[PDB]
């Protein structure tokens, strides 16, 4: 019921949307979903991701294809095109400290209004941030990041939507799956409903809207 | 006459490894700090990579692409390792559960400030997990060449964009080992490859002398 | 290997006036043997941070009845009439914390955050004495981190290194408070060999656990 | 004359179950709302328990009972197909983040601004909020299922008891009526064969309007 075609899924990724994309340097990125969106050619996206991958791997493929208006990431060094589009003025890029990025995506999914982090103080990250003093020490108020759609990845996905992200394919995937309106998981393998233990899961079914196979 | 690069890196990496103890949780930054693992031997160190492994093992022979480190290279899981999402990973990092983190620097100063993620106009990769690492790590070790193509890196006040404020505990070069304390830099060691007058002329910051191992 | 120790040595780190995280949801997931040992030792004046105060004869409540608790920070005190009694007399102090908020405040001290903003509590008495931060025209409550001196947590399977598994509903606050205390003691139902447990199936990492005890 | 408590619980519970649809994630509180579990029939309702389960199953057959697997009232449960167990921070990201489709709770008072009082009677009963503030703040649909009177008027103009949340309650369901809370205020939407608008008028203190 939640298992659909790739074309049915990418019908929900529409122009201008903010999109969470799981993946740490493409480790745990839904590559099949990405190539589909290369075919559809959706424009003016805001991608929220650990990094922009490579020019030939991952979120980077969207970047080089003029499909990304703005990038919210922690790292862009592995993709010299992001670097180029940033300095040229084409793409806007907010460089978010990785732990802050985790708490910011998580906050959207968990109903939090923000989190207080000491990471950033006295640096460029402080600019545009409210400083809250708690028990004498200063913190940055970092704000939730809800997105329209999350494109997440699972090495195994049962038919109800429960997801397993093995080894280091977890990253932001289990966080991103809570913090968007429409979550699409790209499954490596579709196990049967209940095949996976209630103790071994990374993402509950109640977070997944559509499952696609790679 | 600038030393042999592969030898500078080894002087440093071998001296960083003495700063560990059995059961230390350690995060090693990409670059010169990664060599530090060839010299820990049987010290019972537990390595953490930002992308979600605690208990990082050595590279596999001939290689899982779903299990890598913070710099995309293939790794393996040691005995007793756990795998987790990006938020848990930075709970470990931001919450003080990393005993030492090892990092390079573009500049460091007598106040313990750090610049190592951005050169304006020249290289802008992002901060990755580094801001979170130097702010949360219990002991923060900067492992760097004493000079970059002759320019002085150890200054009174940093001039480049900060990574963090007052976080550096130890500066380890091929020339020297400095401790950062409340009053300033303290020369704790002088290596066979340099002299006090050499350090004094390749260090812009004022410092005092230890206990000094020469 | 080095970490599995005697209960007598474990509770040697629980000392008077210390703030203690205790796991357990209505004692499901409470380290009951640690709770008993602390009743022999007689440790006075504690501050307990837990989901609830159990029953007057199960879990944290056994400490409340044995006059070992100066203050409670919990979400629920209803299944223990002795907590309610001491609350209203003054002999014990009680901070009633919304349960989601308590998960977040414990987590915050574990994860290095200086506080979190929740909408839970706006308009009620939990708002009293709390910063209200406005984020884009919605108000939130600044809730502050809660670090403990010791955490007493429960695992249904702990390996020799300290990796913990809490099965079914026994991960209550346990993975959270294991990250939020200076010293962390896990009471193990069973102690499997170092590495026996899979990196995917863990709930608390070895790096948080200081001491393992077998449940007596 | 007061009704037979089991029959009021039964009519309230059965009416709550009509508000769900297949795939709803639902949190039921201890007491009256736990009975809504029996009338959900063949709806694909996923029950969520704040101590760390999504996909709560029915109680176990005597002898297969597990004290490591209880629900929010510490009563034995099983795990439905596809369930997941989790720590309570994750539990409450589900609750506070808008993934519980409907939470059903009872109430001491409830008023026309949507406020709710249900966690404390000053000096008489103080159990603590438990997960209740988080639930009503975060749930998409807040359903209050309660006795219309307790002996004493409960649907007021403005609550006087210590508040649980401000402006949360979406539906009020009693043995007498179905109230909807809107911006205008209370709107009478249904009357049960156990009451008449004449009766509701003198057991409800809040002003309200009537639909078609």
């Amino acid at each position: 019921q939640k298992i659909v075609s790739m074309e049915e899924a990418i019908s929900h990724v529409k122009d201008g949307m903010t999109v969470h994309i799981g993946g740490f340097i493409a480790c745990g990125t839904p590559e099949s979903i990405i190539t589909a969106l290369i075919e559809k050619g959706v424009k003016d996206l805001t991608i929220v991701a650990n990094d922009t991958g490579l020019i030939d791997k991952g979120i980077g493929r969207l970047v080089v294809n003029n499909q990304v208006k703005k990038v919210i990431a922690s790292h862009i060094g592995t993709n010299p095109e992001t670097g180029r589009r940033m300095q040229s003025g084409e793409m806007e890029v907010e460089l978010v400290p990785q732990g802050t990025l985790a708490e910011r995506v998580r906050a959207a999914g968990y109903g939090l209004g923000g989190i207080l982090t000491p990471t950033g103080l006295g640096t460029i990250v402080q600019e545009g941030k409210q400083i809250i003093n708690v028990d004498g020490k200063d913190y940055l108020l970092e704000k939730p990041i809800k997105a329209d759609v999350a494109l997440i990845f699972g090495t195994k996905v049962d038919e109800l939507g429960n997801v397993i992200c093995e080894k280091t394919t977890k990253n932001f995937n289990p966080l991103m799956a809570t913090a968007a309106d429409v979550v699409i998981v790209e499954a490596l393998e579709i196990v049967p409903a209940g095949s996976l233990s209630p103790e071994h899961l990374d993402i509950s079914r109640i977070f997944i809207d559509y499952i696609v196979k790679s | 006459m600038e030393m042999d690069k592969n030898l500078v890196r080894e002087v440093i990496a071998k001296r960083v490894a003495q700063e560990f103890h059995d059961g230390y949780v350690v995060n090693l930054g990409i670059g010169l700090p990664t060599l530090v693992a060839n010299y820990v031997g049987d010290m019972d160190v537990i390595f953490q990579s930002e992308n979600g492994c605690i208990g990082v093992g050595p590279a596999p022979e001939k290689e899982d692409p779903y299990l890598v480190n913070a710099g995309a290279g293939f790794i393996t899981a040691a005995k007793g390792a756990m795998f987790f999402d990006s938020a848990y990973s930075f709970g470990i990092i931001r919450g003080g559960h990393v005993d030492a983190t090892v990092l390079g620097a573009l500049e460091v100063d007598e106040k313990g400030n750090l610049a190592n993620w951005m050169i304006p106009g020249k290289k802008v990769p992002g901060m990755g997990g580094a801001m979170d690492l130097v702010v949360g790590a219990k002991k923060v070790i900067v492992a760097m060449e004493h000079t970059s193509n002759g320019a002085i890196k150890i200054l009174k006040e940093c001039k480049l964009p900060l990574t963090a404020v007052g976080v550096v505990d130890l500066i380890i070069t091929e020339k020297a080992v400095f401790e950062v304390t409340d009053k300033g830099l303290v020369l704790k060691e002088i290596t066979p490859y340099s002299s006090l007058e050499d350090i004094k002329a390749t260090t812009a910051a004022d410092f005092i002398i230890a206990d000094l191992k020469k």
